[PDB]
Order: structure tokens, then sequence, then C-alpha cells
């Protein structure tokens, strides 16, 4: 429903927590698994009620029939989002990751790999 | 949620309707039980239907 994998995920997660986050990570992979079995179970909707049964056969219907019209009424919101902008240092995340250690680091093996040559001797 | 108000009221009346059933019955049936001696002919019936048997069984 809610989630999906992206990458490699919930196996190649856990293992492996940027150190700036690292000790958090260990404690949210096992609370990400109780909310993914836990959401898979639930019902997703309920039935619908059958009116016409009730309707006519409770007969109470000024009562019925009005609360009727206020549930089939009856509007409903979603839930919050607040912590999604996590998604998005994410993005910011995701530069310090490769650029800031892609580059500086292929800079570095440019020089430990020319080193190579003569060292063949 | 929802349901749970209405089958309440619904069970009830129909819960009220058999308590009225049965407590009008034995009470109308208990006053009235009487005239069987007035109206001697429901066993002339019987014997008229049971002549209808003591001939029309076999």
């Amino acid at each position: 429903r809610k989630l999906a994998l992206k990458t490699i995920d919930w196996v190649a997660f856990g293992e492996i927590i940027p150190r700036n986050q690292k000790a958090v990570a260990n404690s949210l992979k096992s609370w990400n698994e109780t909310l993914t079995s836990r959401l898979a179970t639930l019902p997703e909707k309920p039935p619908a009620i059958d009116w016409a049964y009730y309707k006519a056969n409770v007969a109470k219907a000024g009562l019925v029939d009005d609360f009727e019209k206020k549930f089939n009424a009856l509007k409903v919101p979603i839930p919050e989002d607040k912590y999604t902008a996590q998604v998005d240092a994410e993005e910011k995340e995701d530069v310090k990751s490769c650029a800031e250690f892609l580059t500086q680091s292929k800079t570095r093996i440019q020089e430990y790999e020319k080193e190579l040559e003569k060292m063949r001797n | 949620e929802v349901k749970n108000r209405l089958d309440y009221h619904i069970s009830v009346q129909n819960m009220m309707r058999q308590k009225e059933q049965e407590h009008m019955i034995n009470w109308v049936e208990k006053r009235v039980v009487q005239s069987i001696s007035a109206q001697q002919e429901k066993e002339t019936i019987a014997k008229c239907i049971a002549d209808l048997k003591l001939l029309s069984k076999k």
C-alpha cells in the first residue's frame, strides 16, 4: 500500500547507517517492520450498510433517516505529513554521498592508480 | 460506530414487541377462555367433523 522498495532496501538498509544518523537507523529498521506487517493486515474499507432493510424495518425512521442524511453527507479528510522533508534532505544527503565523496575520492584513486604503474617494478 | 446506534433501537423494539406479545397473549387468553358451555357447538362441530372422521377416516 503506502510503502515500496526504491533501490534494494529492507535488507540493504539495515546494515548501513550513515554515522550522522547511524545509531538511529538500527532502531528505526525494526519500527518500520512493525508498521509494515500491521498495515498489510488491516482492512482497507468496511462495507457500506444496506439502508433498504434498516430504513424499512427500523420503523423509528424519523431518527434513522435523519441520522442517515448526516452520515451520507459526512465528509472525511486525510492524515498528516510531518516528516518528509527527510525525503528531500535525501537529495541533499545524496549530493554528500556522491559528489562530496565521489569527487574527492575519485581524485584520490587517481593518484593511487598512477603510482601503480611504477610499482609493477 | 454508525451501526451501533441503530441496531440497539431495532433490538429493543423487537424484544419489547415480544414482551408485549406474550403479556397481552396470556392476559387475553387467561381472561377470555370461557364460553364453551355457552357455545357447546365447538364440540358439536367436533362431533360434526368427528363424524366426518368416524365415517371419513376410512
